[PDB]
C-alpha cells in the first residue's frame, strides 16, 4: 500500500529504466536486488 | 453608445447595439448590476450583435438590460500603488484595504514588443536548487516553465523561487494567481507579509498580486493573467525596473479560453480545445518578455493533464520558455524533492561559453550517468545485480548517488517534512557533483546524499550514520 | 544465480538433509547455497 | 421568434393581451427540457413554476425561446402550458432544523418526518469566500481511521478527494468519518463538534436507505444532514443536490460552527449536468462533456473553507468521492477534480483484495494541509512513521528472492510488516485519535515487535483497555503535555513489556 | 548452463508471445484512440 | 383526439394533432394496420405536432395517416391471469391461448417508489453455486447483475438459477425476456410446462412470462423490460408476494433507447449512447426493488459489449446491484465454469454481521490467496515457476486448486457437458473452502479439484486417480 518500488512510474513507486517504468512484478525484481545489493554495501 | 443584452447561455453573453458597434476586445459594463459585471467583446455575430464574455457570474442577467460600452478594452490600476495589493482580473481591490488611488491605467490587451525591441542578454541566474542549477540553469530575465502534472511540486517550487530570488532581488516583483486554491493565494499573501515583501504600515511593498482562482469564471480565469502581465509591463517599460513575474497556474489561460470556446460558434480542436490554442498563447506570452527597456524574468508553472506531455496545451508551451524544469512524478514518489527530472528538463544557457567548461562538462556527465542507469535497469531486472561487472557497478552506484543529491530541503516546505531548508551555491554544487562523478565518495552510503544541501553535509551525515551505528 | 531451479532445489535437498542429520556439518561452493541455508541451520555450516 | 400564432397575429396588428414579460407558454417539451416562448423579465439561473405544479430553471436565455430544465417528470408538461416565473434563483433551506433530516434537492423532506421549520433560505449559488475572509487550515478533522488520520490528514476547511474503482471502500471511509463525530459532538467541547452533511447524487434509494439506517444506528444521524438526489430523480436534480448540500453545510460555516460535506459522487452529478448541456443542445467536449465542466466542481467545491476569526472562525470540510473505470485517472472528470482538491485518498482494488483494508494507496495519496492537520502528539508519531514507512519501502522488496538479510534490516523489516498490518482497520469502526497515537507509536517504537501479525489487531483492543481503566493517569498526562515526553515513552515502554509478558 | 540455457529459451519464447499480444493491443488501442477523438471533434462540429 | 402522421424515420413517427396533444408517454394508435401498431409519445416538436416511438414495424405506413389517441399510457394485464401466459410488450398474448381475460390492467410506466417505502433488511439468499455463495453472496430480496460478454455463460447461469431458486420458492416469478433469442424463449417455455412451473390444465401455474426479442423493433425492446417490471409490480404491491424477477438481458433495453436516440434529433453522448443513459437506466432500475409491501428478487443478466466493463452502460448498471457476478472470458477459456471472476464480484452483505464470521474470513481468505496468484502470473509467464521455493509454490498450488474448486458442474448445462449437476450447501462450501486454506489437501492433485460441487467428491475423484 506504500507504493512499493518497482510497481510503477506514477503507480505509487517506481522511477527509472522501461521496466521500473512498466512496473508490476519485474520492477519490483529489480528494486529487489538493488536494494539488497546496496544494503549488503552499507 | 448604449445596447441591450439579447442571449445569455452560460459565461457568453450576446448583445445588440443601435449605434455603432463596440471593437473586439472592448470592455463593457452592465447597468443594472451591483458587483460591477463587466463583458468583453470576442466576436461581432452581424446584424449589429456581438457576443462577449462574462468576467463574472453571469446569474440574474435579464434579456433587454442596458450595457455600457466603455470605449476601450478592460484598463487596471498600475503603478508603485499596486504593490502589496491584491486586484482581481478587471483592477478592483480585493484585499479589502480600501480603493487603489491612482492615476494611471493600462489597457490589459497589447501587442507583444517587436524583433527590433529584443534583447540577446544571457546570464545565469543562481537560485539555490542545485538540480536547477546544474541541469537546466535559469537566465536572469529569461522565460521558466515548472512543468508537472497534480501534486508534483509546482506550486512549493514556485513558492521556493519566491523565498529565494524575490525576498532579496532588487526591483519590483508581480505574482498572478490563474485559476488556482484561494487557500493557497491567502497562504502566499500572508508569506508575503511575514517576510515583509508586503508592508500593510509602509510604501516598502515590492510585490504586486493579481488572483483569480477556481471559483471565477472562465472569462476571468482567461483574462487574469493578462491583468498581472499588464502590471509587469508597466514596471518594465514604463519605469525601467527589473520584474519577477510569477504565474501560477498558467495551464488555466488556456482550460479557460477552452471552455467558452464551444459557446463562441467554434469547431473543437484535437483531444478538445479552442482551434485558436496556440495563436491566443502565443499573444499572451509574447508579451512576457526582456525588452531593451527592461527586463522581465519570468517563472510560470505549467500545469500537465494526467501527467501527458504531449497534450497540446504542456506541448505549445514548450517552444515559449528559455528554461523548462519539468517535474515527474516517478520523481517525486522515489522521495526525491524537488522532483525535476534530469533528463526531461532543459536550458538555453546550459552552454560551455555561458556557464563555464567545467559546468556544463560536469552537468553533461551527470546526465550520463543518470541515462545509462535507465539503460542498466532492465538488465538488473533479468540478469540480477550478480552479473553486471566492477564497470556497470561503479555506474549503478555513483548514479543512485547522484540521484539522492538532486534532492533538498526547501525552506517553504520545512513546514511539511520537519528538514531544515538549505541554499547551496552554484560553485559547491559544481564541487559536490565533481566529486561524485570523480568517484571520490564511493565508500559513503548512499542515504548520506539524501535531502542535504553541501557535500561537505554530505560527509557529516555520513560520519554520524557510522558513529550512531 | 537466476539459471533456474538450480540452487533452490539443491538447497530444498539439503533442507531434507537438515531433516535427516541434522548434526552433519556441510561445505558449500557457492554463496546462494549459504544465503537459503543460513536461517536454517547457521549452527550447522562448517566452510562455504 | 417564429411561430404561427405569434406570426398570424403579427400580421393582423392584434396587439395581444396576456403579455408575456412575467409569464410564457411552452413551445416544445422532451427529454426534462422545455423551450418556452414569452417570460421576457426573466432571470438566467432562476426559478419558474408550471402550471402543473412543477418547477423548473431558466438556464438558456436565447432571444426566441427560453431553455428551462424541469424538476421531475416531463410527462406533465405540454405543449402550450403556463410557465411563470418565481421572481428568484433557486435557493433551499438551512438551519439546525435540517439535522436528523432526509430531503432532496431542493430541500422537502423525503424520509416522512413531517415539514422542516426552518427560517433561513440560501441561494444555492453563493460565491465562494475570498482571500482576505479565510484563514490557513489549522483544526485537525479526525477521520477516525489510522491510515487516513496519520499519512494523508485531513484539516477542517480543506478539499480531500476519495477517489478509487467501484467497491474499493470510498462510502465506507466517508461514513466512518461522519460515525467518528459522535464522540466530539457527545462532548463539551463547543469548538471540535463537526455537523456533517451527505449528498447522494444517482445512488439507489434502497442505498440511501441504508445509510440511514446506518448512521441511526450508530446515533450519527442527529449531527447529519442526508441530501438525496437519487438515480430516479431528474438530472437537474442530481446536478443540484451538491449545491443544495453545500449552501446547508456553508450555514453553518457562516455561524461559527464547523461542518463536513461528502458528495458521494461528484462523477455522477458531472453524468446528470452533461445529460442537460447535451439536452440543451449545448456543443459537448471531451467524453461528451460540456467545457463548463471543470467550472462545474471548482465553484462548488472552493465554498469549502476555514473562516478568520472574524467571521466566526467556522469552517466547511469537503470530501467529495469520485468513481473510476479500471483506475483510469487520465480521464475528463477525475483529472479535473484531482487538480481541485487539497489532497487525494487513492483506494485500488488490488490492494483491496490483498487484506489492505482501508485499501489507500500511500504512494498515491497526498495531502496538501500536511503536519499542521495532525495534533501535536499524532504529528510527533505520524513523522516517525512515514520514516520507517519509507525505510519499509526500501526492504520490502526482499521477500521475493532474498534470503540472508541483515539483522537491523531484518528489524526494519518486521517493523514495516507490523506497521503495514498497523494501517488495516474494520468497517464501522473508528478509534479515538488518542487510540491511533498510542497504537502507531507502539508500532514505531518497536513494542509489536515480539508479536505475530495477526494478533496485532486483538493487542489492539486488549492493550488499549489495560492503559485505559488502570493508566488512565497516563492518558491525562499525555493529554496535558500534548506530546510523548521520554519519562512518558519509558512509561509506557515498560506497561508494554509487562502487558506482553502478561500475554 | 544446460538449465540456464532452456530458462532462457523459455523466457524469450515467453517474452516473444507477450509482445505479440501487446502489439496486437496496442494496435487497437492506437485505432480506438483515433476513432474516439475523431467522433469528439465530429459532434462539436455537428452541434452547432 | 385524432392525429395524422407527418414524418416516419425508422421506429420514430411524427403525429401532428388538431385540437389537442396527448400528454408524453401516451400510447397512440394507427387506425389502417391490421396487427395492432402502438406508438407511445416521447416529445412535443411544437406546431401541435408529438415525435413519438413505434412499438412495431412502420413499413406500409404513409403521411397523413390517422392515428387515434388512447388518452393512457401503455396498459398491460396484470395479475393471476397472466401466470402461465406469454405477452408481448404491449400485453397481447403471444403463446396462441387466447386473450388474457382480466378486469386489471397497469401502466408500464410509472413512478418508483419512495424513500418511506424503503426495506433495510438483507438476508442471504443461497443459491448452490460455490463460488456466487462464497465469495458474492445474494441477498434475499435485492438485485443481483449477471455482468459478461457473449458465449462466457448468462443464460445457462440464469438457468441454473431459475433452475435452484424458483423451483422451490414460495411466490410468483417473472420473466422478461429483452433482446434475446427467440429459441431461447421456446426452450424456457417449454422446460416451464415440463417442469409443471407452467401448467396448461389449470391455474397452477407460478411464472408469468414478457417476451420481447432480438427480432423485434427498438421500440419493443426498450420498453419491454417495462412491461415485465409492471407485472411484477403488481405481485409486490398490489398482492404482498415474494416476486422473482429474471431479465435477459437488461443491457438490450439500454441498446434500443441509443438506437431511438439517434432518431430523436439528440446530440449524441459518449461512445455514442443516448444522453439520458443513466436517467433511463436509473427510472427504470429504481421501480426494480423491494418495499415495505412486498419484495423482489430480481436477477439481471448484464451484456457487456466487446468484453468492456468500462462501457457506459455495464457501467451505470454496477451502481444500481446489491449483488454483482462478473462473468469473465479468460476464465471461460480455462474450462472454469461458471466462469465468475472472484476479483470482481461484488454482494454488498459480505459483511461479518451478516453472513458470519467464518463465512466472511473464508471468502477474504480466498480472495487473497488469487489476489497474490495474479501479482506473481506475470514472473510464472515469463521466467517460470522457479520463485521462491516453498512459499510463493504453495501459494500457487493452493490457489489453482481453489480455482479449480470453484468451477461447479450446472443441472442445466448436463445436456451438453456429461458431468451431472450438484447443487451445493453452503455449509459444504465453506468447509471445502477452508480445507483448500488450510493445507489440508495439498497432496491432492489439482485435476481432483476440478468440475465437483463437494469437497467430498474432491478427494473420491483423487482416490479414484
Ligand atoms: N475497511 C473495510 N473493511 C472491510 N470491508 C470493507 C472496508 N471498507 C469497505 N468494505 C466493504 O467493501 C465493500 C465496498 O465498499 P464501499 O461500498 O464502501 O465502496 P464504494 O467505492 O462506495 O462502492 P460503490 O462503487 O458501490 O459505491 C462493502 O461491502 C464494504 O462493506
Ligand atoms: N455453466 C456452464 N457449464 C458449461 N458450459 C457453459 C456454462 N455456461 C456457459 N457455458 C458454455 O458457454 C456457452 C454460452 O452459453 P450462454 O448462452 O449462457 O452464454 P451468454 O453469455 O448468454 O451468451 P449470449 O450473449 O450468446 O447470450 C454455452 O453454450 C456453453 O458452451
Ligand atoms: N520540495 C518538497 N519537499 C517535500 N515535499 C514536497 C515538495 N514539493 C511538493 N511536496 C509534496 O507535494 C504536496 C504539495 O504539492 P503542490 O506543490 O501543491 O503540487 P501542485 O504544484 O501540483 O499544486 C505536499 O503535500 C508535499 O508533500
Ligand atoms: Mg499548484
Ligand atoms: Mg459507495
Ligand atoms: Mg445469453
Amino acid at each position: 500500500q506504500l507504493g512499493e518500488l518497482g510497481t510503477g512510474a506514477g503507480k505509487g513507486g517506481g522511477g527509472g529504466g522501461s521496466v521500473r517504468a512498466a512496473g508490476g512484478s519485474f520492477g519490483r525484481r529489480e528494486a529487489a536486488e538493488e536494494e539488497r545489493y546496496f544494503r549488503q554495501k552499507e | 453608445s448604449n445596447g441591450q443584452i439579447t442571449a445569455v447561455i452560460g459565461a457568453v453573453v450576446d448583445v445588440q447595439f443601435e449605434d455603432q458597434l463596440p471593437p473586439i476586445l472592448n470592455a463593457l459594463e452592465v447597468q443594472g448590476r451591483s458587483p460591477r459585471l463587466i463583458l468583453e467583446v470576442a466576436q461581432h455575430l452581424g446584424e449589429n450583435t456581438v457576443r462577449t464574455i462574462a468576467m463574472d457570474g453571469t446569474e440574474g442577467l435579464v434579456r433587454g438590460q442596458n450595457v455600457l460600452d466603455t470605449g476601450a478594452p478592460i484598463k487596471i490600476p498600475v503603478g508603485p500603488e499596486t504593490l502589496g495589493r491584491i486586484m482581481n482580473v478587471i483592477g478592483e481591490p480585493i484585499d479589502e484595504r480600501g480603493p487603489i488611488v491612482t492615476d494611471k491605467f493600462a489597457a490589459i490587451h497589447a501587442d507583444a514588443p517587436e524583433f527590433v525591441e529584443m534583447s540577446v542578454q544571457q546570464e545565469i541566474l543562481v537560485t539555490g536548487i542545485k538540480v536547477v542549477d546544474l541541469l537546466a540553469p535559469y537566465a536572469k530575465g529569461g522565460k521558466i516553465g515548472l512543468f508537472g502534472g497534480a501534486g508534483v511540486g509546482k506550486t512549493v517550487l514556485i513558492m521556493e523561487l519566491i523565498n529565494n530570488v524575490a525576498k532579496a532581488h532588487g526591483g519590483y516583483s508581480v505574482f498572478a494567481g490563474v485559476g488556482e486554491r484561494t487557500r493557497e493565494g491567502n497562504d502566499l499573501y500572508h508569506e508575503m507579509i511575514e517576510s515583509g515583501v508586503i508592508s500593510l504600515k509602509d510604501k516598502t511593498s515590492k510585490v504586486a498580486l493579481v488572483y483569480g482562482q477556481m471559483n471565477e469564471p472562465p472569462g476571468a480565469r482567461a483574462r487574469v493573467a493578462l491583468t498581472g502581465l499588464t502590471v509587469a509591463e508597466y514596471f518594465r517599460d514604463q519605469e525601467g525596473q527589473d520584474v519577477l513575474l510569477f504565474i501560477d497556474n498558467i495551464f488555466r489561460f488556456t482550460q479557460a479560453g477552452s471552455e467558452v470556446s464551444a459557446l463562441l460558434g467554434r469547431i473543437p480542436s484535437a483531444v478538445g480545445y479552442q482551434p485558436t490554442l496556440a495563436t491566443d498563447m502565443g499573444t499572451m506570452q509574447e508579451r512576457i518578455t526582456t525588452t531593451k527597456k527592461g527586463s522581465i524574468t519570468s517563472v510560470q508553472a505549467i500545469y500537465v493533464p494526467a501527467d501527458d506531455l504531449t497534450d497540446p496545451a504542456p506541448a505549445t508551451t514548450f517552444a515559449h520558455l528559455d528554461a523548462t524544469t519539468v517535474l515527474s512524478r516517478a520523481i517525486a514518489e522515489l522521495g526525491i524533492y524537488p522532483a525535476v527530472d534530469p533528463l526531461d528538463s532543459t536550458s538555453r544557457i546550459l552552454d560551455p561559453n555561458i556557464i563555464g567548461e567545467e559546468h556544463y562538462n560536469i552537468a553533461r556527465g551527470v546526465q550520463k550517468i543518470l541515462q545509462d542507469y535507465k539503460s542498466l535497469q532492465d538488465i538488473i531486472a533479468i540478469l540480477g545485480m550478480d552479473e553486471l561487472s566492477e564497470e556497470d557497478k561503479l555506474i549503478v552506484s555513483r548514479a543512485r548517488k547522484i540521484q539522492r543529491f538532486l534532492s533538498q530541503p526547501f525552506q517553504v516546505a520545512e513546514v511539511f517534512t520537519g528538514h531544515a531548508g538549505k541554499l547551496v551555491p552554484i560553485k559547491d554544487t559544481i564541487k559536490g557533483f565533481k566529486m561524485i562523478l570523480n568517484g571520490e565518495l564511493d565508500h559513503l552510503p548512499e542515504v548520506a546524499f539524501y535531502m542535504v544541501g553541501p557535500i561537505e553535509e554530505v560527509v557529516a551525515k555520513a560520519e554520524k550514520i557510522a558513529e550512531s551505528q | 544465480g537466476l539459471c533456474g531451479a538450480v540452487h533452490s532445489s539443491v538447497g530444498r535437498q539439503l533442507k531434507a538433509d537438515l531433516a535427516a542429520n541434522p548434526d552433519t556439518m556441510v561445505i558449500c561452493v557457492g554463496d546462494k547455497i549459504r544465503n537459503i541455508l543460513q536461517r536454517l541451520y547457521g549452527n550447522n555450516l562448517a566452510m562455504v | 421568434a417564429e411561430i404561427s400564432a405569434v406570426l398570424e397575429e403579427k400580421i393582423l396588428g392584434a396587439a395581444p393581451k396576456e403579455n408575456l414579460e412575467e409569464t410564457g407558454r411552452v413551445l416544445s417539451i422532451g427529454d426534462g427540457i422545455a423551450r418556452v416562448y414569452g417570460l421576457k423579465n426573466i432571470q438566467a439561473e432562476e426559478m419558474v413554476e408550471f402550471s402543473s405544479g412543477l418547477k423548473g430553471m431558466a438556464l438558456n436565455l436565447e432571444p426566441d425561446n427560453v431553455g428551462i430544465v424541469v424538476f421531475g417528470n416531463d410527462k406533465h408538461i405540454k405543449e402550450g402550458d403556463i410557465v411563470k416565473r418565481t421572481g428568484a434563483i433557486v435557493d433551499v433551506p438551512v438551519g439546525e432544523e435540517l439535522l436528523g433530516r432526509v430531503v432532496d434537492a431542493l430541500g422537502n423532506p423525503i424520509d416522512g418526518k413531517g415539514p422542516i421549520g426552518s427560517k433561513t433560505r440560501q441561494r444555492v449559488g453563493v460565491k465562494a469566500p475570498g482571500i482576505i475572509p479565510r484563514v490557513s487550515v489549522r483544526e485537525p478533522m479526525q477521520t477516525g481511521m489510522k491510515a487516513v488520520d496519520s499519512l494523508v490528514p485531513i484539516g477542517r476547511g480543506q478539499r480531500e478527494l476519495i477517489i478509487g474503482d467501484r467497491q474499493t471502500g470510498k462510502t465506507a471511509i466517508a461514513i466512518d468519518a461522519i460515525i467518528n463525530q459522535k464522540r466530539f459532538n457527545d462532548a463539551q467541547d463547543e469548538k471540535k463538534k463537526l455537523y456533517c452533511v451527505y449528498v447522494a447524487i444517482g445512488q439507489k434509494r434502497s442505498t440511501v436507505a441504508q445509510i440511514v439506517k446506518r448512521l441511526t444506528d450508530t446515533d450519527a444521524m442527529r449531527y447529519t444532514i442526508v441530501v438525496s438526489a437519487t438515480a430516479s430523480d431528474a438530472a437537474p436534480l442530481q446536478y443540484l443536490a451538491p449545491y443544495s448540500g453545500c449552501a446547508m453545510g456553508e450555514f453553518f460555516r457562516d455561524n461559527g460552527k464547523h461542518a463536513l460535506i461528502i458528495y458521494d459522487d461528484l462523477s455522477k452529478q458531472a453524468v446528470a449536468y452533461r445529460q442537460m448541456s447535451l439536452l440543451l443542445r449545448r456543443p459537448p467536449g471531451r467524453e461528451a462533456y460540456p467545457g463548463d465542466v471543470f467550472y462545474l466542481h471548482s465553484r462548488l467545491l472552493e465554498r469549502a473553507a476555514k473562516m478568520s476569526e472574524s467571521n466566526g472562525g467556522g469552517s466547511l470540510t469537503a470530501l467529495p468521492v469520485i468513481e473510476t473505470q479500471a483506475g483510469d485517472v487520465s480521464a475528463y472528470i477525475p483529472t479535473n477534480v484531482i487538480s481541485i482538491t487539497d489532497g487525494q485518498i487513492f483506494l485500488e482494488t488490488e490492494l483491496f483484495y490483498k487484506g489492505i483494508r482501508p485499501a489507500i494507496n500511500v504512494g498515491l495519496s497526498v495531502s496538501r494541509v500536511g503536519s499542521a492537520a495532525q495534533t501535536r502528539a499524532m504529528k510527533q508519531v505520524a513523522g516517525s512513521m512515514k520514516l520507517e514507512l519509507a525505510q519499509y519501502r526500501e526492504v520490502a522488496a526482499f521477500a521475493q528472492f532474498g534470503s540472508d538479510l541483515d539483522a537491523s534490516t531484518q528489524q526494519l523489516l518486521s517493523r514495516g510488516v507490523r506497521l503495514t498490518e498497523l494501517l488495516k482497520q474494520g468497517q464501522y469502526v473508528p478509534m479515538a485519535i488518542e487510540d491511533q497515537v498510542a497504537i502507531i507509536y507502539c508500532g514505531v517504537r518497536g513494542h509489536l515487535d515480539k508479536v505475530e501479525p495477526s494478533k496485532i489487531t486483538k493487542f489492539e483492543k486488549e492493550f488499549s483497555q489495560h492503559i485505559k481503566t488502570s493508566h488512565r493517569d497516563i492518558l491525562d498526562t499525555i493529554a496535558k503535555e500534548g506530546q510523548i515526553s521520554p519519562d512518558t515513552d519509558a512509561k509506557l515502554k515498560k506497561v508494554v513489556t509487562d502487558f506482553l509478558s502478561t500475554f | 548452463q544446460s538449465s540456464r540455457m532452456t530458462a532462457m529459451d523459455n523466457a524469450s519464447k515467453n517474452a516473444g508471445e507477450m509482445i505479440d499480444k501487446l502489439t496486437m493491443t496496442f494496435n487497437r488501442t492506437r485505432q480506438a484512440v483515433i476513432t474516439r477523438e475523431l467522433i469528439e471533434i465530429i459532434s462539436g462540429a455537428s452541434a452547432l
